[PDB]
């Protein structure tokens, strides 16, 4: 998790490209062919220029930016399916699968009108687990990933 | 980037360039300087032929990038249908 600096940033460099730099790099450090050497020739080329031309500094950054972004979108959607994951969030977070909750509310009702204690946190995770099976939803995937929390004592 | 930042210096024009030829260089320089920054794109008698050769190519290219990448004409027609 890196950040950006402004109190040391140059003057003639705009913050817009500064943000572009901060993203194109972190998208590599986190991520742990021909798209590698050719840009090295581009950067080296600028080192030969006897005059710093911002109008050209962006035409090399933005292409590098758009290439990694195009490469990242390929993974964030196709390989790592986002649609399936968003479909999970809409169902459970946003009450998309409301039919699961009317049963969970039907069961785990008396154990919540009382003030919360140190034991109620587990008294509901089971009831929620009794619920998913009560709606014939049988999937060991994405079932243990959902853990209800009880903000107790603060 | 057209109306200002470019001035024809009446004092430092060489005698061997007619006053009209000095307005075809200030227009070819401006046409390329403006093609890079704002448009966001990167690429005697024989002397008179060089100015015109650099004119009938740069300007003809400035319209192509200004009609395909921005459709300057398609806005004039659309600005008559609605605004007029």
């Amino acid at each position: 998790q890196f950040s950006l600096r402004v109190e040391i940033l140059p003057s003639y460099i705009p913050v817009r490209v500064a943000e572009k730099i901060l993203f194109v790099g972190e998208s590599v450090q986190m991520f742990e062919k021909n798209q590698e050497d050719t840009f090295a020739a581009e950067l080296h080329r600028l080192k030969q220029q006897p005059l710093f031309s911002l109008v050209d500094f962006e035409q090399v950054v933005d292409r590098i930016r758009s290439t990694v972004a195009e490469h990242l979108w390929k993974l964030m959607v196709e390989e790592s399916d986002l649609l399936g994951q968003l479909k999970i969030i809409k169902d459970f977070y946003l009450l998309g699968r409301g039919e699961l909750f009317q049963a969970f509310i039907d069961t785990a009702q008396h154990m919540l009108k009382t003030p919360p204690t140190a034991v109620t946190e587990h008294d509901v995770n089971v009831a929620f687990q009794q619920s998913a099976h009560k709606v014939l939803l049988d999937d060991d995937n994405l079932l243990p990933l959902l853990h209800l929390t009880i903000e107790y004592h603060g | 980037l057209w109306h200002d930042k470019y001035t024809l210096r009446k004092s430092m024009i060489p005698s061997f360039m007619t006053m009209d030829q000095s307005r075809k260089v200030l227009l070819i320089g401006k046409s390329i300087n403006f093609l890079h920054q704002v448009c966001h794109d990167q690429t005697e008698n024989a002397f008179q032929g060089k100015i015109d050769a650099a004119y009938f190519e740069t300007s003809k290219y400035l319209l192509d990038v200004l009609n395909k990448k921005y459709s300057l004409l398609d806005h004039m027609q659309a600005m008559r249908r609605y605004l007029l």
